[PDB]
């Protein structure tokens, strides 16, 4: 399953698509049940297989990217785009030494997800 | 339990929540000094809330509805 | 000044509060796990053996790393997520990791495993009470078989139990066993000869029929008869275990002469170098074979004991295949290095 | 050979013995190998290779505290290690592995002072390492920011 | 010589037959030394009433089947061997069973006798399947100590034996089972002293607690012969 | 002196120490009637023969 | 500080000037006899901050009583030492 | 000496060279536990030296493994001895062969799990008999330096010291040959002079309120590491040319 | 790292086809085995369709695996974390049961990290473990014949031979599945027969 | 109860060392329950005489040399291990060995104190080589019991530290070796009777007859609290 987590898209949407760039599934995903109920340009979209190696440096959290291997060249493609990292993974959130979003830390992480919502 | 804490899982479910309401019961006895319901029996804290876990004395909406009810005696007090 | 009043109070600090156990390397979770310490006399950390298997811990100098859950979140979740008796199931498999080895199998199956005659063959006794009586006594052996009855409790289709009460022919041995079997299970259970591969199977049953509690309390169960029977044994491993298979040079000059034909074939012309390879490989592999089964043969069994008149044939109680049948340690292959032929060896490169 | 001077001590051929329990007094069921074997006792002894530790010295760059029993040290928490605790449930078992027990220097302090206070309380705060992570990133001269909530 | 004297600490009575008894504190090496002395002569000198020899009309040896009765005459033996009787004056009693019609053949049925005690009244025997059928035999109890199977009754009593009195073993000893552990006893100042638990259990003849103070006395009965 | 586990030797294939325990109870064997000997002091010429 | 996420980008000339505390000039270290931080140098306590808590370099200002009070003779703040780290 | 040996014991214990070995043999003139005297035969003695070789055996010195290395006498007074003969036993030797542990009577047999995974059970009389008894002699050195602040003083005279710990102490501030000693126990007291220590208001009421200013030092002393104990058996000084000895130097 | 149960259940249909691992006769692994422990998918019932015999989102627990096994269901549509529809995370449905725990796995469990361990964890376990353990090798390569242990009919998927001169059936397939079927005509045997093979019958 | 009493019957003496005592007659398996438990108490509870501390002049540790001696202090140590002695009133004595000259040093050169009695005198302790050599130590004897090493005795009481008081371990266990033998006493009617046979070997110090009725003594002590205490 996290080997085939990205997929690459024909046609536009409503969103920035247009000729082949590799998106997540999940969000392609999310894109397109908004799209079906609203209407908009419909995509076209393929699964990619990823193995293991680049499927791990293609998440789209660079701390995580970073932490695996090719660290200098992960930051400066980090760097240029000017990526923010919002600290969704397990590896991300042990780095800066905070609760897991997992197990134990999963009760508290969905309490913070829903204060964003507001205050 | 003593030995075995399956009997409180089976009480609640989710491991993960079994240990945040342990957690916060034995916060209240080791900061607010609450009284425990079984006999202490020369038990730790830790202990302690997994037994009233078990017998079913402890629960998350249990705590919360007690919390609120100490909590609106204390509105009352300062109003 | 270690203050003797000390020791008390660092005895009722370490009271009901977990510790993490950790071996390198930590391949799996069961690498780490939580336990209730207890406060010891000497500079060595003492391991439960059960869970040998999970650190793949063996005492020949190994070292574990200590560490103490300090906030009352973290010794909860020692104690209920990582405590060894949680943590009985593999991550992996539905296997069962937790099980007696060694000794505590050892002990197992010579309490039950079966032996002609013996001490008060076909004797009839009352229960596994009179049985053990009867072999602390001195007037029954441990593989006698023996007219017993045992009184097995069978769940319904609730949660009640149901009673039957049967005489089934077992030794004497696997009746005394019955007394630490948990009410529920079936006495098929104790009556074959038990390994480690049948005890981790009678863990597993007990666990999904009756439940934690009463597996953990029979799992200490099972150690504890396991290690105090194989010291009342007295398993040994002489020079004469074993046993090579009186055939053996007859099987190895007839491969030795055929390998010898196709070489001197092989400057004639019918064969490469990687027909010849694999036609020397073929007939070594098959005479390997051979001699590990004719000392098997001659050492599984090949015990030839008088049964009350006459000779029978029945297992042998030879140490090392003892060992071996009861899935203690060595296999038989490695056994086949030590009394038969111990074969082809593969290089480097994995060429043989 | 072995046999054969084994019957000039009058010793059996088999090697093995008829042994009693000490403490039953009992015979045990079958015959047991008894001799010499020459035994060496190791340079690895217990007695050196024991070490413990609670709070101690901490490094110079990274405040994590130092490793090996001559610089009185603490068991290094590897990524292997941690992983564990990941599969498991155990967040704050890991956190407090990240934070109080190694870099986090104010967590340190405020833990102990609660764990004599009883209060067994964690109040986490911010790894010194990643502090200089940023450092040696920014010298690097990439802008890395922490953005706000 | 710093003796260092055990005293009986705790004694959970689970039940009339079982009973765990702790003990400390023990010297090292002591907890084998008393715990197995004692389990010996629990087993093989507590002395003690059994049934020896059973005498039924119509029954000439006890590989026979009885009409109207479930079980075989070594079945009906074995139940036998599990009746619980006290005899108060005499070393030996002969006891009558007379029952018929159909039910569970229980201890009572057996003619009481003044002296004799049966300690379990309800104890089952026999099953009678046809109401017909009926049931005598003449039940010998003998006062004896330890376990004398028939097999060690005949190798060294060769004298009358006729065919049609049935052997059964003999379990005088009142005790049914013994065991005991040796648990750490952390005590002031030694780690290396002991508790001893011997977890007992007889049949409800004899208590457990009376049954070790007569072991215990028996052992020291034995050493009037080396002076002190 | 020792007691040594019977399971650690047919798994490890090393069978020298059986052999060595064999001969170190024969060597010992015949120290111990040199030793019975030598406490009852007997003739040079009865140690020499045997 | 409790952020939500964390962004990385190319920094500006000026960006690099923002972080600084002054430019350092000169290689040297510190002083062979004092060993202390030289002038403008690569361990200068005028940039990085004072060697010691709440203590300037030349000495005139001590203890936790003076704080931010950068000292006019030898240009040190007093504040604590942890700021080397940081500056 | 190994019971079931093989024979290249005697080799090796002789080519190692930590035996003694007689180059010239003859009669043994003086045996001690420090060193043997060999009066060499004619045939071999030449007639130019005086023909008496003297061997001084190396008593009880540290290892790199801080390990034993104590060479003893393998012969008797007024011994005859040829060429190549063993005059001394090193550590792990016997009569010429090489030892290097210790026979035991083995059996082979489970017991209550304490042999569980190669996991081994010993007899007391083991411990009793000292056999596999070992002792370590391990080197430790405390160094006088020279700071910007000052010289460092090898005194006995330690602020804030017990009399308990400075009893074990002699006149220098070196502890005395042959005493047993334990962690924490000061071997060697030194002190670092601190220049200006701007003590803080709890300090300074500190100070005040024993006393014990005990002049503008430290304690650096070298004590013994914790848990180590054991009993000194040599000390050495080695000092600069110019400066003054101390009185146990 | 990031696999986490996420939702309870995702309400998906969808699912991957189970069937028995019965490769070299004696059955390699078992379909109970194989979905012991997993979410059932699509109402599976008997043979004869006129009463459903197995519900839908229900725990395949060892009672309802055994009564697979007297019905001798061969093939069964599982939920699994593939076809799962939860996004940033996988339902406790489409996962099944925590093997560890013996019960359906708890919402908040980190799954990968759990499944990467235990792929990892046999490979570094057994380079060491095999190597300082075993001196030789003892592999057996004579794979010439194919004798049948339980008498049968042949059942050839997926073959194309010709019939030689000597009478024999000659196969010149590349993918060629030798089964034996029983009575009732179960698969009960497999047999990869290879190419140039000369078939008895 | 048909109570059936042994009674010590005979006392083969091999040696001052070497004791067989036959026993009888005995009840059908009091022959092991007495065997064992009497070892047990034989092996790890008897109570002796031992050399606990030894001081030389001119000694300050035990790893040095002494000029005139072929053996280092420790070997001495050792050999005054193997000391066997006897003190009769006192539990604590201090003897003196004064000796000099070319000898082997053996226990007789011990000033015979007069409750206290050296069981070798030949004993070997010391071996001088050179004539002017003298040797001059105070050999501290205590009564105890089992085995007490010096490295227990290092870390207990240690009141006083006199730098030149050397700890040797003490045997205080008189019993070196100790078997029971169960064979048949053919009794009168019984052929389950027997006898029990127990080998002891000691040295010095404790009678072998002595020995048996202290052991069971001990045994008999503590049943005393079992009979008595419910
Ligand atoms: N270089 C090594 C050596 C050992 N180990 C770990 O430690 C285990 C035990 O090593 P060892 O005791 O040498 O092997 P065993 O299989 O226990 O065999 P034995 O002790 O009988 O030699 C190995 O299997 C492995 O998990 C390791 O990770 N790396
Ligand atoms: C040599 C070695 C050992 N070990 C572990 C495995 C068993 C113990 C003892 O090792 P030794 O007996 O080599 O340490 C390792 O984990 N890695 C290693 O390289
Ligand atoms: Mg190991
Ligand atoms: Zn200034």
């Amino acid at each position: 399953r996290q080997m085939l987590r990205k997929a690459t898209i024909v046609n536009a949407g409503s969103s920035d698509f247009l000729e082949g760039e590799q998106v997540e599934y999940s969000r392609v995903k999310i894109a397109n049940r908004e799209l079906e109920a609203n209407g908009k340009v419909g995509a076209t979209y393929s699964r990619d297989l990823l193995g293991i190696t680049k499927a791990s440096l293609a998440t789209e959290s660079f701390i995580s990217a970073a932490s695996f291997q090719e660290t200098t060249r992960v930051l400066t493609e980090a760097a240029v785009a000017g990526k923010r990292d919002e600290l969704r993974g397990l590896k991300e959130n042990v780095i800066v030494g905070r609760l897991i979003p997992a197990g134990t830390g999963y009760a508290y992480h969905q309490d913070r997800m829903r204060r964003r919502a507001a205050g | 339990a003593r030995v075995t804490v399956q009997d409180a899982v089976e009480k609640i479910g989710n491991r993960f929540d079994l240990v945040l309401v342990a957690a916060r019961r034995a916060r209240q006895m080791q900061v607010g000094g609450k009284d425990p319901l079984v006999p202490e029996e020369n038990d730790k804290t830790t202990v302690i809330a997994l037994r009233e876990i078990e017998e079913g004395l402890i629960n998350n909406q249990i705590l919360d509805v007690r919390e609120r009810q100490e909590q609106q005696e204390q509105e009352a007090a300062e109003l | 000044r270690e203050e003797a009043v000390v020791w008390d109070i660092l005895d009722e600090v370490i009271r009901e509060h977990p510790v993490l156990l950790n071996r390198a390397p930590t391949l799996h979770r069961l690498g780490i796990q939580a336990f209730e310490p207890v406060l010891i006399e000497g500079k060595a950390i003492q391991l439960h053996p059960l869970v040998c298997a999970a650190y793949n811990a063996d005492f020949d100098g190994d070292q574990m790393a200590v560490h103490v859950p300090l906030t009352l979140e973290a010794q909860l979740e020692a104690r209920a997520l990582m405590m060894s008796t949680n943590n009985i199931l593999s991550p992996a498999n539905g296997e069962p990791i937790i099980v007696p080895s060694q000794d505590v199998v050892l002990g197992l199956y010579y309490m039950t495993r079966d032996c002609v005659n013996a001490k008060g063959e076909g004797m009839v006794l009352t229960g596994p009470k009179e049985a053990e009586r009867l072999y602390r006594s001195g007037l029954a052996s441990l593989h006698a078989r023996v007219k017993v009855r045992i009184t097995e409790y069978e769940k319904d289709a609730n949660g009640e139990l149901v009673a039957k009460t049967s005489l089934k022919d077992t030794t004497v041995g696997r009746a005394i066993l019955w007394m630490i079997v948990p009410k529920g299970l079936p006495y098929s259970i104790v009556n074959q000869a038990l390994g480690k591969k049948a005890i981790s199977k009678m863990l597993n049953t007990c666990y999904r029929i009756l439940g934690l509690k009463p597996t953990v309390i029979f799992a200490d169960q099972i150690m504890y008869t396991g290690f105090a029977y194989a010291a009342r044994s007295g398993a040994s491993v002489g020079i004469d275990d074993m046993v090579i298979p009186e055939k053996k040079h007859e099987i190895i000059s007839e491969a030795e002469a055929e390998v010898a034909e196709i070489q001197e074939q092989f400057q004639s012309g019918l064969v490469t170098a990687g027909e010849r390879y694999n036609k020397v490989i073929d007939i070594w592999a098959a005479a390997n074979d051979r001699v590990s089964k004719a000392m098997m043969d001659n050492l599984q069994t090949e015990t030839v004991i008088n049964r009350d008149g006459q000779e029978e044939k029945q297992v042998s109680f030879n140490s090392i295949y003892m060992m071996a049948d009861s899935g203690a340690r060595g296999s038989a292959a490695q056994i086949r290095q030590l009394a038969g032929m111990r074969g082809l060896m593969a290089k480097p490169d994995g060429s043989i | 050979e072995i046999k054969e001077l084994l019957k000039l001590g009058d010793l059996p051929t088999s090697g093995q013995i008829r042994l009693y329990d000490g403490r039953t007094g009992e015979q045990f069921e079958r015959p047991v190998t008894v001799g010499y074997m020459y035994m060496l006792k190791l340079n690895h002894l217990v007695d050196d290779k024991m070490h413990a530790r609670s709070t101690g010295s901490y490094s110079l760059v990274t405040q994590q505290p130092l490793g090996g029993k001559a610089q009185f040290g603490g068991q290094r928490f590897g990524e292997m290690e941690v992983w564990a605790l990941e599969a498991y449930g155990a967040a704050y078992t890991l956190q407090e592995m990240l934070t109080v027990k190694s870099d986090d220097v104010n967590g340190r302090t405020k833990m102990y002072k609660n764990i004599v206070d009883g209060n067994h309380q964690m109040e986490p705060g911010m790894p010194e390492s990643f502090n200089v992570l940023l450092k040696e990133i920014r010298s690097l001269g990439i802008n890395i920011e922490l953005e706000d909530e | 010589t710093e003796f260092l004297k055990p005293r009986l600490v705790d004694i959970e009575q689970v039940s009339s037959t079982h009973a765990k008894v702790t003990l400390e504190p023990l010297e090292r090496g002591f907890g084998h030394t008393l715990g197995n002395a004692l389990r010996r002569i629990l087993l093989s000198s507590m002395p003690g009433c059994a049934v020896t020899e059973v005498e039924i009309d119509g029954v000439l040896h006890e590989y026979s089947t009885k009409e109207g009765v479930q079980e075989d005459i070594l079945e009906i033996l074995l139940n036998l061997k599990g009746l619980a009787v006290r005899v108060q004056g005499k070393d030996e009693v002969i006891l009558t069973l007379n029952k018929s019609g159909i039910g569970p053949v229980t201890a009572a049925d057996i003619t009481h006798d003044g002296d004799v005690e049966i300690v379990k009244p309800q104890h089952v025997i026999c099953h009678l399947t046809d109401e017909n059928a009926s049931i005598s035999m003449r039940i010998k109890v003998q006062r004896g100590r330890g376990y004398v199977p028939a097999s060690t009754r005949i190798h060294s009593e060769e004298d009358e034996r006729p065919i049609g009195r049935l052997l059964v073993d003999a379990c005088y000893s009142p005790v049914e089972r013994i065991a005991y552990n040796v648990e750490a006893a952390r005590v002031e100042q030694r780690t290396d002293l002991d508790k001893l638990v011997i977890e007992m259990e007889t049949n409800g003849t004899i208590d457990p607690e009376e049954a070790i103070r007569r072991a215990a006395t028996i052992l020291a009965e034995q050493l009037e012969a080396f002076v002190d | 002196d020792i007691v040594l586990n019977p399971l650690g030797v047919p798994s490890r294939m090393n069978i020298g120490q059986i052999l060595e325990t064999h001969l170190g109870m024969a060597a010992k064997g015949i120290g111990d009637k040199i030793n019975a000997m030598l406490k009852q002091q007997q003739e040079v010429a009865k140690l020499r023969e045997f | 500080e409790e952020f939500d996420a964390i962004k990385i980008a190319l920094a500006s000339p000026d960006m690099i000037r923002s972080w600084s505390f002054g430019e350092v000039k000169k290689p040297e270290t510190i002083n062979y006899r004092t060993f202390k931080p030289e002038r403008d140098g690569l361990f200068c306590a005028r940039i990085f901050g004072p060697v010691k808590d709440y203590e300037c370099l030349c000495g005139k200002y001590k203890r936790l009583k003076h704080r931010g009070v950068i000292c006019e003779k030898c240009g040190v703040e007093v504040t604590q030492t942890k700021v080397r780290r940081e500056r | 000496k190994p019971l079931v040996g093989t024979g290249m014991e005697r080799a090796v214990a002789v080519d190692s060279g930590v035996t003694a070995v007689a180059k010239r043999g003859g009669v043994v003139q003086y045996v001690d536990a420090s060193r043997i005297v060999i009066k060499v035969n004619e045939d071999e003695m030449y007639p130019g030296e005086a023909g008496i070789d003297i061997y001084n055996l190396t008593k009880y010195t540290r290892s790199n493994q801080n390990t034993c290395i104590n060479q003893m006498p393998c012969v008797s007074l007024g011994e005859p001895v040829e060429r190549g003969d063993v005059l001394a036993d090193g550590p792990s030797t016997d009569l010429g062969e090489l030892a290097l542990g210790q026979n035991m009577r083995v059996a082979f047999m489970p017991w209550n799990g304490y042999n569980f995974e190669d996991s081994i059970l010993v007899s007391e009389r083991v411990v009793q008999e000292d056999r596999f008894t070992t002792i370590h002699i391990q080197e430790l050195a405390c160094v006088s330096r020279d700071t910007k602040l000052g010289p460092e003083e090898i005194t006995a005279d330690i602020p804030n010291v017990g009399e308990a710990a400075l009893s074990k102490l002699d006149e220098s501030g070196i502890v005395y040959i042959g005493a047993e000693v334990t962690g924490g126990d000061i071997l060697v007291g030194k002190v670092t002079p601190k220049g200006e220590t701007q003590l803080t208001p709890e300090e300074k009421l500190l100070r005040a309120i024993f006393g014990e200013k005990a002049s503008d030092v430290k304690d650096s002393s070298l004590r013994v590491p914790n848990g180590v104990s054991g009993t000194v058996i040599d000390v050495q000084v080695f000092t600069r040319d110019g400066v003054e000895k101390d009185k146990r130097a | 790292q990031d696999l986490v149960v996420t939702e309870d259940d995702c309400g998906t249909h969808e699912g991957i086809m189970m069937t028995p691992v019965i490769e070299g006769g004696d059955v390699k692994e078992p379909l109970r085995d194989r979905v012991l422990g997993r979410v059932t998918a699509e109402d599976v019932l008997k043979p004869g369709t006129a009463d459903i015999l197995v519900p839908r989102n229900t725990l395949l627990h060892e009672q309802w695996c055994d009564l697979l096994e007297e019905n001798s269901v061969d093939a069964v549509k599982v939920r699994s974390v593939v076809s799962c529809d939860t996004d940033f995370g996988v339902c406790a449905h489409c996962y099944g049961r925590d093997l560890a725990r013996g019960h359906i796995i708890n919402k908040g469990e980190a799954i990968g990290v759990i499944a990467a361990q235990s792929i990892g964890e046999p490979g570094t376990q057994l380079t060491m473990r095999t190597f300082h353990i075993g001196g030789a090798a003892s592999r057996a390569a004579a794979e010439s014949s194919i004798q049948v242990k339980n008498k049968g009919s042949i059942k050839l998927s997926n073959v194309k031979s010709v019939v030689n001169s000597s009478g024999k059936l000659v196969i010149t397939s590349r993918n060629t599945e030798l089964k034996l079927i029983d009575e009732f005509g179960r698969t009960k045997e497999s047999y990869k027969v290879p190419y140039g093979a000369v078939l008895a019958k």
